């Protein structure tokens, strides 16, 4: 029905495919950051996951914040003591963009345990907006996933939650996921979820829609599968905790498959 | 981008609202006439309406969508520089009392509004406030969607978004009836109301409250049941106690409208958001078979 905008679905998917290339962060940015590392970014993204749980923000909001941060850090050097300010301001902007009821600025100041002032948060907000030139309508893994989900026969809630979980895990690790576009991560996550739960594969209908095959998705899939297999041991655990909740069908408790048989 | 701000010469105030003054101004170097919307900054930082307006209009480049030219982004003020347009459709309707708007102009304007809207929808943007005051016309015959402060980037399939939304007279029944989800069809409902309004110069459903608005729609189009709109009786704010009004001939709803016009209007005002016509499909309606783009018949 009109909730899946049949007359526009394909125009939208095309347009998002075009924009994810323009909103892509620079793949080698961390190497050009003197003071920060992939591991500090992972700490930060894991903290944003907790903040989104504390305020019951949309997952889309989280994905947008991470995109904003990664684009900002692609052109702005940041000291480690200020990384969280960038992250706080990113989450504020994403909330304002995406949420019906965003938390107030004071709640963002509060959650940084008063490391930062309200003035600093609002000043960083303005700097992020200028650095990103207000281009906040970025495509996310989620926006692709939700369209891929329409191709399931029938829809399966475990598959959907699992795919979101896998996509969310990818946010944490810049190495390697920065080299992959949201549409590709979404595809690999959808395939991997579909396989884990039902034994099925990336369907022909999504080959038609995306132009992607298991062969073109292989590299991302192999990374994602390793990430999935190693997830209990990763230093960052907020996504796994989050996806134990019934809201997400407890999918983080499902066992990854040992092999992909590709 | 284009600087600026010392390059602009304010000519006069043209509008207000939030946050929220609009001036007419002229670029002193290029001669370009612009509309400057000033947004005062501060204790919650940059307002979310502005964040949406700007981010979404950066993506939307189209002849029938108001062009955002620049954003002048200072510590305490934010100016949005838009292309200048001469009048809003509402003031044009009022100026056209006595004659009415010639059909070629109504047809032209509807065709352009539908192009603008199809473009929004194709770029995953819901406008959510289409009304004559937000539609701007120039002296060359263009009409453009404007005021994107209520707009939103949507996902496919849609999630639950802000319930408010849409000025009451132009608000679709699935919003009035509290549906969990609404989509691109809400904008089409609004343009249907606007189509009718261009023909009559008076609002089609001028409700004074949500229930009154629903009841005015029901009295014109019939109180919807499960045949006309499967699911309606299960909607959150549907009440079995709602009066059951008979659907009128549509010829009686907008008497001066021809058969093609009526057909298109009835498809834009279909109760079932699933069956309501898209902007994309409306562009191909036989109503538009002879469409042109004349200038407005009146001085702007
Ligand atoms: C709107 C208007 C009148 C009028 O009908 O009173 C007279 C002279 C100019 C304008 C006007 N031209 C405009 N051009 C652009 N680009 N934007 C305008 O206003 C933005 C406005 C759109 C309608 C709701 C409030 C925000 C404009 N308002
Ligand atoms: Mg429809």
């Amino acid at each position: 029905g009109v909730n899946e905008v049949p007359d526009y679905h394909e125009d939208i998917h095309t347009y998002l495919r075009e924009m994810e290339v323009k909103c892509k962060p620079k793949v080698g940015y961390m190497k050009k950051q003197p003071d920060i590392t992939n591991s500090m970014r992972a700490i930060l993204v894991d903290w944003l996951v907790e903040v989104g749980e504390e305020y019951k923000l949309q997952n889309e909001t989280l994905h947008l914040a991470v995109n904003y941060i990664d684009r900002f850090l692609s052109s702005m050097s940041v000291l480690r003591g200020k990384l969280q300010l960038v992250g706080t301001a990113a989450m504020l902007l994403a909330s304002k963009f995406e949420e019906i009821y965003p938390p107030e600025v004071a709640e963002f100041v509060y959650i940084t345990d008063d490391t930062y002032t309200k003035k600093q948060v609002l000043r960083m907000e303005h700097l992020v907006l200028k650095v990103l030139a207000f281009d906040l309508a970025a495509p996310t893994i989620n926006q692709f996933l939700t369209q891929y989900f329409l191709h399931q026969q029938p829809a399966n809630c475990k598959v959907e939650s699992l795919a979101m979980f896998l996509g969310e895990l990818s946010l944490i690790d810049a190495d390697p996921y920065l080299k992959y576009l949201p549409s590709v991560i979404a595809a690999a996550a959808f395939h991997l979820a579909l396989y884990t739960v039902t034994g099925q594969s990336w369907p022909e209908s999504l080959v038609q829609k995306t132009g992607y095959t298991l062969e073109t998705l292989k590299p991302c899939l192999l990374d994602l599968h390793q990430t999935y297999l190693r997830a209990p041991q990763h230093a960052q655990q907020s996504i796994r905790e989050k996806y134990k909740n019934s809201k997400y069908h407890g999918v983080s408790l499902l066992n990854p498959p040992e092999t992909l048989n590709l | 981008p284009p600087g600026s701000m010392e390059n602009f010469q304010k000519v006069e105030k043209i509008g207000e609202g939030t946050y929220g003054v609009v001036y007419k101004a002229r670029n002193k170097l290029t001669g370009e006439v612009v509309a400057l919307k000033k947004i005062r900054l501060d204790t919650e930082g940059v307002p979310s309406t502005a964040i949406r307006e700007i981010s979404l209009l950066k993506e939307l480049n189209h002849p029938n969508i108001v062009k955002l030219l620049d954003v002048i982004h200072t510590e305490n003020k934010l100016y949005l520089v838009f292309e200048f347009l001469h009048q809003d459709l509402k003031k044009f309707m009022d100026a056209s009392a006595l004659t009415g708007i010639p059909l070629p102009l109504i047809k032209s304007y509807l065709f352009q509004l539908l192009q603008g809207l199809a473009f929004c929808h194709s770029h995953r943007v819901l406008h959510r406030d289409l009304k004559p005051q937000n539609l701007l016309i120039n002296t060359e015959g263009a009409i453009k969607l404007a005021d994107f402060g209520l707009a939103r980037a949507f996902g496919v399939p849609v999630r639950t978004y802000t319930h408010e939304v849409v000025t009451l007279w132009y608000r679709a029944p699935e919003i009035l009836l509290g549906c969990k989800y609404y989509s691109t069809a809400v904008d089409i409902w609004s343009l249907g109301c606007i189509f009718a309004e261009m023909v009559t110069r008076r609002a089609l459903f001028p409700g004074d409250s949500e229930i009154d608005q629903l009841f005015r729609i029901f009295r014109t189009l019939g109180t919807p049941d499960e045949v006309v709109w499967p699911g309606v009786t299960s909607m959150p704010d549907y009440k079995p106690s709602f009066p059951k009004w008979a659907r009128q001939d549509f010829s009686k709803v907008v008497p001066p409208l021809d058969e093609d016009g009526r057909s298109l209007l009835s498809q834009m005002l279909h109760y079932d958001p699933n069956k309501r016509i898209s902007a994309k499909a409306a562009l191909a309606h036989p109503f538009f078979q002879d469409v042109t783009k004349p200038v407005p018949h009146l001085r702007l």
